[PDB]
RNA sequence: AAAACUUUCAGCAACGGAUCUCUUGGCUCUCGCAUCGAUGAAGAACGCAGCGAAAUGCGAUACGUAAUGUGAAUUG
RNA sequence: UUGAGAAGCUCAGACGAGUAGGCAGGCGUGGAGGUUUGUGACGAAGCCUUGGGCGUGAGCCUGGGUCGAACAGCCUCUAGUGCAGAUCUUGGUGGAAGUAGCUAGAUCUA
RNA sequence: GUACGUGAAAUUGCUGAAAGGGAAGCAUUGGAAAUCAGUCUUACCUGGGUGAGAUCAGUAGUCUCUCGAGACUAUGCA
């Protein structure tokens, strides 16, 4: 299967997909969008807050806050199952992002909807050698 | 089939590979390869000279040697340095045999005759730079000579003798004179020069003046191979464009009593005399010939692969040896399996 | 005689930006109450036979030559007494086989071919 | 070109004909060709192929490799040949099928019905 | 006409008295290389044609030989191959590099 | 299965079918996991011998690899070649000149910046006139360098290089591929003028070690650790990768050793592949093929030259 | 003024199933021939396979038997 | 002086809105006889693309990317031949909308 | 990759870009950013030398045509 972005190949990355999951397709663009970029245990801290309702997921597009649990719980696994496949590689877990997040139509069979995920690293290595 | 190999780093591997041995089949056997002689690159190999069994090798720093194949392993017969003066900036083209004597030309012109029994030393000039050398192998002493702007000469020891000579007097310094020079074929459809660069010559009048009808061809260094025939005129009878490469070197095949030549892409192939075009073709030659020997109904294939291909006169493969360094050249010890 | 255009810009059809079911290729607007049909301030142009070009540059590429087109070998043959007027297009389907054919013959006959670069690689 | 009327030359009926034969009429349209030192001692071009004739592939991946027809697979006009396989997923051998016109059969199975058949077309043992 | 053929341009001449015989209609002549003595060689052939018809013929020869002439000097330089393209091994590569 | 013809048919036969593999692959994992729990063992011996196959563990056998044992008859060859000079006592610096084909365009310009930045000491010079490969080789033999680098560029975008040893050495002739420049790098650096250190991987047969050896040569001797600069040439199924990076060494709690740097692309970034190595100045026509790749044969996948 | 949101354009992934290629189907014309049933027809239902989902086939002699051939395959 | 596709080439002058309507020349699609000794696994047809061109225009030629088995230029023959509409037929898809709300939990949250 | 030939448009999601005071929209003229068009002294003429070849020999043969018009095979290079 070939994903949507550049990176993700064996470089610093692990994939997951989701298909024809059966959840609203609205709620998880909206769950999607507020967890990009976070780090990855920070985004698993802030899904159990919406479970425990201590967070609550901004609806900018789709429109102000609300405490989806489905949706979250479809997400769960994802990074789930996003960690257990960065382990098969061997990453570094301590400094893993959520690098990238799509949530695209499925057909029209409720509306179900595709997810991936992708987790990275972020680095910089200084030059000196001044 | 028993062969010996030549190397660049001066060695020689004795292989006995039997029939179906192929190494690139992960179940076959490997054959019991021997190896001796020297390690230096300085004492590379050039050439497998066949003296019925006796084996005649060179060495670029011209240390000749002298084996006999009959006893395992082989023993170092004769030895012979020549003079570091006449290889200062030549290199032994070719060495061959002709009536229990050696022919040693250079591509500077000069020529050194040896006689393996007398002992006799002999230096002959000849013409521009020479990359082609071959006897006559019926009639004693007939010399044909070419390279690069250098069209085919037939320098003659014997005018006719009218069966052969004693080997003392032969290649006289007095005695050499050319019966037969090459003309240069007429200009290309373009008036261009066909530019001239003989390459290899092989002599054919046994599958095609003392025993006249001299039937021999050359090739060249631009992919065309042209036959010639003193009689019908100095000019060639045929001229054909085998290959782009330039050919390398060409020979007989006694089985079939058909011409082959190969080039410097590993193109080696069955020219045929009667239909006047190439049947088939040696498949799975990779990387340019270093040299080919054959005999009778086999011949021995080694290049830039390293390894010593072996097919039959119908070009089916027969064997396949992997030899780690870079053949110079190769000789069939004998046809017959081990 | 130089190749000079009356115009460069395309006649897009009327409303084709607004729809995607309208084509781009121009329609004459036959409606009834039409103003731009009718030739009003601010919009579009319309084809007339005033827009052609000079007789003598017509269907010459801006450097001069017509294109001809040439499908094998055999017509890359007759460019020879037009080569300063005429350019070898290569048809598009030749395949990459015949187009060094084409190429090769084409540059020693010393006619100018416009897509010579297609398909092929050089090697030095 | 053909003139009888009693014979068809269209692309829907002959294939048709071709898919929707039966095995007794499948067992003619796989047939094989004889080896030329073979073909000239029978003085018969081509014949059927059957089970336990050994025969030479002569076009595809498996050319040359040589073997016998360990069961010919009539409903998908095949040759199943022995040790020419394929290593599946499993390390298993999945034996590829071979379509009996580019096989070359070099030794026969020498059937009573065989014998009688190449009498038949006039030929000779 | 004037056409070549290996190399050598020849002129190319029909008549109306050899029309129905389509083997020898057109007869043929050699045009030297040297370029002032092939329009000698034209117009003493040529003799009582209509001038454009022989205007046609010289044009030809001159247009001729500048393929010739550009023939010979292409083949003296050490002009580049052209290599062509393959669809299918260009994929089948970049998807094993991919893999790689 | 494929039998029926049935469009919506032969989808739910399928679908009944597959649930059903599913199905039946689920009991024989749990009770695989069951009776795996209850004796490790189990476990220890399945993993030692279940290993997934890979295209390198399943390549095919070809002779020419060498062993891990070094051989001796290899380094009497290797001990006088034409790259000697640079492994020998002698201690040659090899200095490179980068030249392109007749005429070609500023994408290179700004590409062979990028290889000249990443090769220190090799000049460079844009081919002008006339001139061939083989008449830029002996000229270069007298002036003073050691390997010549050309990168051909056709229709403005550059895909062969072809490179030949000075002064007869063999003449390599790679196809570049996914060249990317320094800028179309995600955290791109800056280079210094420092020399970069040299790294060569999985090149175990006879003939990679040969293109690796003249890689080797075409390197500076002495690389300079303060800089901290690598250059990597990786082969991995035929298709060498160069590359560049610096490396910072860190604390990473991953890797067993406790250390592990991070790595930040410098640029450039480009495949080869080997189409054809030639003994002798690169002649397209009249040179020696050391070996020219058969593109029909490159489709086992399971087999490998490099 | 950036983000958010809104908008256009490009890359990428979904969605959709047009286009293109064909094709054991349809339609059209011509041609040859004469043949159902109280000796139970057409139709229907129930059965039957080493296992059939439809589908054909078959009738407790059931995906048919006898007989004449062909001559080694059925095939998930 | 070569400028006879005499259906050609050349010269001169004036002129140019347009509905209903009349006349003329062309472009394009499927197939048909002839033809290009046409193209095609070294890639046909198709498709997308801010690549390059050609024509006043209908349209056309070509580069790149996908693609994988057919196709076209020319002269004629032929017709189920050209779409923006028909509250057009069929299929697909949006905004409306997570709305009207309905199944739980505690108006809110799912 | 069995939601399986090609995979168009509508339509939706992600990313990059610029733009974004109640529209947008298109047309002209440019500018800017981004990107392609295409680059070519090289050949011609003249001078000599050097080796050549031939459609040239104060030359010899064969083949097909219609004496001489071709294709060649020797031989010399004036």
């Amino acid at each position: 299967v070939r994903y949507s972005a550049s990176p993700a190949l064996e470089t610093k990355c692990a994939k997951a997909r989701g298909a024809y999951l059966r959840t609203h397709f609205k709620n998880s663009r909206e769950v999607a969008f507020t967890i990009n970029g976070m780090s990855l245990k920070k985004a698993f801290i802030f899904l159990d807050n919406v479970k425990e309702h201590k967070q609550a997921v901004p609806f900018r597009r789709f429109n102000q806050a609300r405490w989806p649990v489905k949706s979250v719980k479809f997400f769960y696994d994802l990074l789930k199952n996003a960690e257990a496949n960065a382990e098969a590689k061997g990453l570094d877990m301590d400094k893993l992002i959520i690098k990238h997040v799509q949530v695209n139509a499925a057909p029209k069979q409720s509306s179900p909807s595709h997810i991936e995920i992708i987790v990275a690293e972020e680095e910089e290595a200084v030059p000196k050698a001044n | 089939m028993k062969l010996l190999l030549g190397d660049e780093i001066g060695q020689l591997k004795f292989i006995e590979i039997k029939k179906g041995t192929d190494t690139s089949n992960p179940e076959s056997e490997a054959p019991v390869i021997q190896k001796f002689g020297e390690l230096d690159r300085e004492k590379g190999v050039l050439f497998m000279l066949k003296h019925e069994m006796n084996v005649f090798v060179a060495r670029k720093n011209g240390t000749i040697e002298c084996w006999n194949v009959n006893q395992e392993p082989p023993i170092l017969s004769s030895l012979w340095q020549l003079d570091s003066s006449l290889l200062e900036t030549a290199s032994i083209v070719s060495m061959k045999y002709s009536n229990g004597w050696l022919m040693l030309a250079l591509s500077d012109g000069n020529l050194l005759f040896r006689h393996i029994e007398s002992s006799k030393l002999r230096k002959l000039q000849l013409h521009g730079p020479l990359s082609a050398v071959e006897l006559h192998p019926r009639i004693p002493g007939i010399i044909a000579a070419g390279g690069k702007e250098n069209d085919v000469c037939l320098y003659s020891c014997n005018p006719t003798c009218k069966s052969n000579i004693d080997e003392l007097e032969l290649w006289r310094t007095e005695n050499v004179v050319k019966v037969f020079q090459g003309k240069n074929v007429k200009n290309d459809s373009l008036n261009l020069r066909v530019r001239v660069w003989i390459t290899g010559i092989v002599f054919t009048e046994d599958i095609i003046d003392e025993s006249l009808c001299f039937h021999f061809a050359t090739i060249t260094h631009y992919g065309q191979l042209r036959f010639y025939d003193t009689k019908h005129g100095r000019r060639p009878v045929s001229t054909f464009d085998v290959s782009t490469s330039p050919l390398s070197h060409v020979g007989l095949l006694p089985s079939i009593k058909l011409l082959y030549f190969a080039d410097k892409r590993a193109q080696i192939s069955i020219f045929d005399h009667s239909k006047k075009k190439v049947i088939g073709r040696f498949q799975g030659v990779k990387g340019a010939p270093s040299s080919i020997h054959c005999l009778g109904n086999v011949v021995a294939i080694t290049g830039l692969d390293r390894n010593v291909r072996i097919f039959d006169a119908d070009r089916k493969p027969l064997a396949n040896a992997y030899i780690k360094a870079l053949p110079t050249s190769i000789i069939v010890i004998n046809e017959r399996d081990a | 005689v130089n190749i000079i255009k009356k115009r460069t810009k395309p006649f897009k059809r009327h409303q084709s930006d607004r729809f995607k079911r309208v084509g781009e290729s121009w329609r004459k607007p036959r409606g009834i109450d039409s103003c731009v049909r009718r030739r009003f301030r601010g919009t579009i142009s319309m084809p007339k036979i005033g827009y052609g070009n000079n007789k003598k540059t017509r269907y010459c590429m801006p450097n001069g030559l017509k294109a001809f087109l040439v499908r094998n070998v055999s017509d890359v043959e007759l460019l020879l007494m037009h080569n300063k007027t005429y350019a070898a297009e290569i048809a598009g389907n030749v395949s990459a086989r015949k187009r060094v054919e084409i190429v090769e013959k084409a540059r020693a006959l010393g006619v100018k071919v416009t897509n010579a670069g297609a398909k092929v690689r050089s090697q030095e | 070109m053909k003139f009888s009327r009693d014979v068809t030359s269209s692309r829907r009926k002959q294939r048709k004909a071709h898919f929707g034969a039966p095995s007794s009429v499948r067992r003619v349209l796989m047939s094989a060709p004889l080896s030329k030192e073979l073909r000239e001692q029978y003085k018969i071009r081509s014949l059927p192929v059957r089970r336990d004739d050994q025969i030479t592939v002569i076009r595809g991946s498996n050319k040359g490799r040589e073997g016998k027809i360990t069961s010919v697979y009539r409903k998908k006009f095949l040759l199943l040949i022995e040790r020419v396989t394929r290593e599946k997923a499993n390390g298993a051998s999945a034996p590829v099928g071979i379509d009996a016109s580019k096989v070359v059969i070099t030794k026969l199975h020498l059937d009573k019905d065989r014998k009688d058949l190449i009498v038949r077309k006039g030929g000779k043992v | 006409t004037v056409r070549e053929d290996n190399g050598k341009l020849y002129l190319y001449m029909k008549t109306i008295e050899r029309a129905h015989f389509p083997s020898k209609l057109w007869q043929r002549i050699k045009l030297s290389k040297n370029y002032a003595k092939a329009l000698e060689q034209i117009d003493q052939q040529l003799l009582y044609w209509p001038g454009r018809q022989i205007h046609r013929c010289k044009q030809r020869l001159t247009r001729l030989t500048q393929y010739l002439l550009k023939a010979r000097r292409l083949a003296l330089k050490h002009q580049p191959a052209l290599i062509p393209i393959k669809p299918k091994q260009a994929h089948r590569e970049a998807s094993r590099e991919r893999k790689a | 299965m494929g039998k029926i013809k049935n469009k919506i048919v032969r989808q739910q036969q399928y679908m009944k079918a597959l649930h059903q593999k599913n199905k039946d692959k689920l009991e024989r994992r749990k009770e695989r996991a069951k009776e795996e729990e209850k004796d490790p063992e189990k476990k220890r011996l399945r993993l030692s011998e279940n290993i997934p196959a890979t295209i390198e563990s399943k390549r095919v056998y070809d002779e020419t690899i060498i062993e891990d044992k070094p051989d001796e008859e290899l380094q009497a060859e290797l001990k006088d070649d034409e790259f000697s000079a640079y492994f020998s006592e002698e201690r040659k610096v090899p200095k490179l000149l980068v030249t392109t084909s007749k005429r070609a365009s500023r994408k290179c310009y700004d590409f062979a910046s990028e290889l000249l930045d990443c090769f220190p000491n090799a000049e460079f010079r844009k081919r002008t006139g006339d001139i061939e490969v083989h008449e830029i080789a002996e000229a270069a033999a007298k002036r003073g360098y050691t390997d010549l680098l050309v990168l051909n560029e056709d229709r403005k975008k550059t895909n062969a290089l072809t490179l030949v040893h000075l002064p007869n050495g063999p003449s390599f002739y790679f196809t570049l591929s996914n060249l990317q420049t320094a800028k179309e790098i995600s955290n791109h650096g800056r280079s210094t003028g420092h020399i970069p250190e040299l790294i060569i991987n999985n090149f175990s047969t006879r003939l990679g070690m040969t293109v690796a050896r003249a890689f080797q040569s075409l390197f500076i001797q002495t690389p300079q650790i303060q800089g901290r600069q690598v250059v990597t040439i990786h082969c991995q199924r035929d298709f060498l990768f160069f590359r560049r990076h610096r490396y910072a060494f860190r604390e990473k709690s991953n890797m067993p050793d406790g250390i592990g740097t991070g790595l930040q692309e410098l640029g450039p970034r480009f495949t080869m592949r080997l189409r054809m190595v030639q003994k002798g100045v690169w002649d397209r026509k009249e040179g020696e093929v050391f070996f020219e790749s058969n593109a029909g044969e490159e489709s086992d996948r399971r087999k490998f030259w490099l």
